[PDB]
């Protein structure tokens, strides 16, 4: 049913590999973990182990340090490719399991839930500011925009995008609000 | 290029054509309520334009949704004010829905463009995208509620604009609106309407203690109470708890002024109720009004715009029928914002209460909303009716206060045109005239108002004639199920003029149809208020009130047509 070792032993294995520098053969388990089919015990996992890859990959190499899955140095060609695959298939299916702005009496869940939509939009902005592209990721923001009611950061980053992308008076109109 | 600047006038030409055609249709009909041919306008060209009025009716469905686009494409404003001049076709909805999905960015006009966005689908509840309706414009409140209500399935984004549009009014507003906040509370999915109103509350104090009166008094079912309601009592005794005790300081000083008095005030009832009818009930209330003392700042809460001075001690009086009492206060107005300096710091008239035990207290709200709105409408408009909003508050199941007009002298308990006559002269006198003026005037308003509002089962004592003329319907509490629409007896007729064709028959006529005429509009208000009580369960509401209500005002039927039906009901409610 639902084990408590099971899953010690296959992550110490991976804690083991990046805490030795054992890079190479812990991005490559990684993603032979990553190659096995979900089912309905391991969404969780995927989502730890993706948001871990995108993270360093994103932060460990170059572009000319990379190659494609089933080569051993849909089918991606660079590394911000996957990235923005992992995160596309990341943000879709964990937008069914908000908790969409309550408040009757917790609040501890919603913060969990304010920091991991928070920590993947970020990861989705820094991977397409550098490239030039701002349409679709002011789309992305427009909307994520649902679950913020109070807080500026949400608000401050789609103005900024809006008025960078050349739509004026709505990126007015949010910057009055 | 000739041909491109022929047709490019050609079309604008019609359209202009068309719009003339019907202004001046619906001005010429405002002019006179009835038919009237001895007052006439010139003759030539009335016939050319009937004419073009029926050429443009005989059109079918399409070369009709082009000019929705050719209305769009000279200005937008212009597209969505297009369907407020009727046209009995339902293709310009759908052609301005659908211009207005495509970019709604164009038109930011608060009142009428939302609703043609704010419902992707009535029921489908689906599409949850382009929905970025944090730009528009805070709009009536009665508006705004809708999106809490039975209607509309739940959704954040309409949540968070009822909020926005909630919190941007003067706290008056939300005063009148009270009792139906409390009850949006059933369908509260989300924390907003709880949050709104602890942030609501711990803002000002007077609507805190319109709260505490109301989620006390609706907490139970029936008068007595003996089973709690099983859908929302729980998380209501649960606001109570937590919004008293928050609040310290003068606020809590004042908060235990209030209720003390209000309680040593109300248990004299209950002290006085064992002695029976006569004389000896008399002395004892007169004797426990004398043990009564008053706390000065007090407030009269059916009147939270005084500032109640005194009392006469003599003048504690039961009526017959339980012991609801009347009370005379002395007192004197001030404001709102004063009353509060007076409440956290701590001309003149005189008003008779009347405090009832063992009945219910709600409905009569309801009809006062609805007749405040009608009188305010009136006054917008700028026509001269008259009717009196008596202050009515329910403060603990069974327990109601209603304020009394002074000098009131019932008719029943006082022939009417022998009346009129021996006390305001002959006919050729002054008073004579300005009570028959009053009579009509008071007459329109309340046969426009009962035939509305479909209160039945109604009889002679029911109604108050004041000194100056005036009449004044009380006892709405059978309505809208329970039981000649329109009464109209041989006494009032002969007292008008004699005749249906004299000439206070005619204003009588022409002014009912102006009031009919001018009220129309606000149905969307008049819907959203009564849909926001119905699921109470009281012996009213039955479920098949809403469409009855809806076909009662022709919403699909132009001036003239509407003046033609008003007159008819009119004339067939006579015996």
């Amino acid at each position: 049913e639902l084990g408590f070792f099971l899953e010690t032993g296959l992550q110490r294995a991976h804690v083991l590999y990046f805490k030795n520098g054992n890079l190479t053969r812990g991005v490559g388990r990684f993603r032979e973990l990553l190659r096995a089919v979900e089912t309905r015990t391991t969404q969780n996992l995927r989502m730890t182990i993706a948001r871990q890859l995108a993270e360093i990959l994103l932060r460990g190499m170059c572009e000319q340090s990379y190659w494609n899955p089933l080569e051993d140095p849909f089918c991606p060609q660079e590394n911000t490719e996957e990235a923005l695959l992992l995160l596309l298939i990341s943000e879709s299916m964990a937008n069914r399991d908000a908790v969409l702005s309550r408040i009757p009496e917790h609040k501890s869940d919603r913060l969990i839930s304010l920091q991991s939509a928070s920590v993947v939009y970020d990861l989705l902005t820094i991977a397409l500011g550098r490239r030039g592209q701002y349409e679709m990721l002011s789309e992305c923001l427009e909307r994520a925009m649902k679950f913020a009611f109070e807080e500026f950061h949400l608000w401050y980053q789609f103005a900024l995008s809006l008025m960078a992308a050349g739509k004026s008076a709505r990126a007015v109109k949010v910057l009055k609000e | 290029r000739g041909s491109q600047l022929h047709k490019y006038y050609m079309k604008r030409r019609t359209l202009l054509l068309s719009l003339l055609a019907t202004e001046i249709e619906r001005l010429i009909t405002w002019y006179n309520p009835l038919s009237a041919p001895e007052l006439e306008l010139d003759q030539a060209g009335e016939n050319s334009v009937a004419n073009w009025r029926s050429k443009y009716i005989s059109l079918s469905e399409k070369q009709w949704k082009d000019n929705v686009n050719l209305a769009w494409s000279i200005s937008p404003y212009l597209a969505v004010q297009l369907p407020a001049r009727f046209k009995n076709t339902e293709a310009i909805g759908n052609e301005v829905t659908r211009l207005v999905r495509l970019d709604p960015g164009a038109v930011s006009d608060v009142p009428e463009a939302i609703k043609f966005l704010v419902t992707w689908h009535t029921i489908d509840a689906d599409a949850p995208e382009l929905s970025h309706v944090l730009c528009w414009a805070p709009t009536d409140p009665p508006t705004g509620l809708s999106y809490f209500s039975s209607m509309y399935p739940p959704h954040p984004l309409t949540a968070q604009y009822g909020v926005k549009v909630l919190r941007s009014f003067p706290p008056d507003a939300i005063l009148f609106y009270i009792p139906q906040i409390v009850q949006a509370l059933r369908y509260d999915k989300m924390g907003y309407v709880r949050e709104y109103i602890l942030w609501a509350a711990s803002k000002s104090q007077l609507l805190a203690h319109q709260f505490i009166w109301n989620m006390k008094t609706n907490i139970y079912l029936d008068e007595e109470g003996h089973q709690k309601d099983p859908d929302i009592g729980d998380l209501l005794d649960q606001l109570v708890e937590e919004i008293t005790g928050s609040l310290s300081g003068p606020a809590k000083d004042f908060y235990q002024r209030e209720f003390d008095f209000f309680n040593k005030i109300t248990n004299v009832s209950a002290i006085i109720k064992p002695y029976p009818k006569g004389d000896e009930r008399k002395k004892a209330c007169l004797s426990a009004l004398s043990e009564v003392k008053v706390q000065p700042g007090c407030y009269l809460p059916s009147n939270p715009e005084a500032i109640v001075l005194d009392i006469d001690y003599k003048s504690g009086t039961p009526m017959q029928s339980k012991a609801p009492y009347l009370a005379k206060f002395k007192v004197k107005r001030c404001g709102v914002s004063e009353l509060e300096k007076e409440g956290l710091r701590c001309k003149i008239s005189w008003q008779a209460a009347i405090f009832k035990v063992g009945d219910d207290c709600r409905q009569d709200m309801l009809a006062l909303q609805i007749i405040d709105l009608f009188k305010n409408i009136f006054q917008l408009v700028g026509l001269d009716l008259f009717v009196f909003p008596y202050r009515v508050v329910a403060t603990a199941p069974g327990c109601g206060v209603i304020e009394c007009i002074p000098d009131c002298t019932s008719r029943d308990q006082l022939g009417m045109y022998d009346y009129f006559t021996r006390q305001y002269g002959d006919e050729s006198t002054l008073a004579f005239q300005q009570a028959r003026y009053n009579f009509i005037r008071s007459m329109a308003a309340y046969s426009l108002l009962l035939f509305l509002l479909q209160i039945k089962d109604r009889h002679n004592g029911n109604i108050m004639l004041d000194k100056k003329g005036h009449i004044i319907h009380i006892d709405f509490g059978f309505m809208f199920e329970s039981s000649p629409d329109i009464k109209l007896t041989d006494e009032m007729v002969m007292i008008m003029g004699g005749k249906m064709e004299a000439t206070p028959f005619k204003w009588f006529m022409e002014m009912c149809v102006r009031g009919y005429l001018a009220v129309r509009p606000y149905m969307d208000a008049v819907v959203s208020l009564v849909t926001l009580m119905l699921d109470t369960g009281l012996p009213c509401f039955r479920g098949q009130t809403i469409k009855l209500l809806k076909h009662r005002f022709s919403p699909n039927m132009t001036e003239r047509e509407a003046a033609n039906f008003i007159m008819k009901v009119i004339q067939s409610c006579f015996l």
